[PDB]
């Protein structure tokens, strides 16, 4: 995060930390959906193009955290992985589209202060929510600049019209995608950054006072660079294969 | 790596 | 079922410190 401010404790209790066993590093940020189940970036997992493929002896999951690189004692708990879905179409080879995976925990986790579920959009939150103007949230453990947080950071950042967004970059945008930051006139500035990945895009509703995870961090060229925008996966879009798999399994 | 070991 | 209500929060009817930025651009 770049231009962020460092988070309040128990601010994103969904907040989860992807982290590799060795070398021991942090690989990528998470969202908790529930007690058993992760959502991520599939980018964070598989990258061909610079040789990433992580399987799920690979990883650990770290919840409830806020210090990036302690063991948080009687704070945190930490998974292991039951088994890695990436969304069968996601285009690694051109533009991220469908920059999605589910990560189904070897065992659920105990909700706390620190630790606890976000919520899923329905068709109606999406709809009244997914505006140009309006402000979302992220956070991560991610560069502070395009360096590292001792704690958690976190931003908030308006949704750009679907336009600007397209004009802002050479790559293919999709309807899966929207972009998010301020515009070069606004005076105000912040983005995710590497290492922010796979980190929860939310909003809260104001009809009923909740948290919802509208998007997770894609892609982004450079970080907090004037007339550049953040990309993030729209999670509503891909909701079907979200519900798909967790009936399946 | 700046990383507290994990029991 | 009880997602997106924060423990520290939403539960004890306390805010953060910038969400109010949040719904103010709603
Ligand atoms: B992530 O893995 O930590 C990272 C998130 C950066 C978000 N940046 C913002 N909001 N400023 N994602 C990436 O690095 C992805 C994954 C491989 C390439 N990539 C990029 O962001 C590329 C642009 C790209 C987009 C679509 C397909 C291929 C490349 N950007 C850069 C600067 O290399």
């Amino acid at each position: 995060i770049v231009e962020g401010s460092d988070a309040e404790i128990g601010m994103s209790p969904w907040q989860v930390m992807l982290f590799r066993k060795s070398p021991q590093e942090l690989l990528c940020g998470a969202s908790l959906i529930s007690d058993r189940w992760v959502l991520t970036a599939a980018h964070c997992l598989l990258y061909p193009p610079w040789d990433k493929n992580f399987t799920e002896n690979d990883l650990l999951v770290r919840i409830g955290k806020h210090s990036r690189t302690r063991y948080e004692r009687n704070i945190e708990k930490i998974s292991m992985l039951e088994k890695i879905y990436i969304h069968p179409r996601y285009n690694w080879r051109e533009n991220l589209d469908r920059d999605i995976a589910l990560m189904k925990l070897k065992k659920p986790v105990a909700f706390s202060d620190y630790i606890h579920p976000v919520c899923l959009p329905d068709r109606e939150t999406a709809a009244s929510l997914l505006q140009a103007g309006y402000k979302g949230r992220v956070t991560g453990w991610g560069n502070l600049k395009e360096g590292q947080p001792s704690v958690l950071q976190v931003v908030n950042l308006p949704i750009v019209e679907r336009p600007v967004c397209k004009d802002s970059t050479r790559i293919r945008i999709t309807d899966n995608m929207f972009c998010a930051g301020y515009k070069p006139d606004e005076g105000k500035r912040g983005d995710a950054c590497e290492g922010d990945s796979g980190g929860p895009f939310v909003m809260k509703s104001p009809f009923n006072n909740r948290w919802y995870q509208m998007g997770i961090v894609s892609w982004g060229e450079g970080c907090d660079r004037d007339g550049k925008y953040g990309f993030y996966t729209h999670v509503f879009r891909l909701k079907k294969w979200i519900q798909k798999v967790i009936d399946q399994f | 790596g700046d990383f507290e070991e994990i029991p | 079922a009880d997602c997106g209500l924060r423990p520290l929060f939403e539960k004890k009817s306390l805010e953060d410190k910038t969400e109010r930025e949040l719904l103010e651009s709603y």
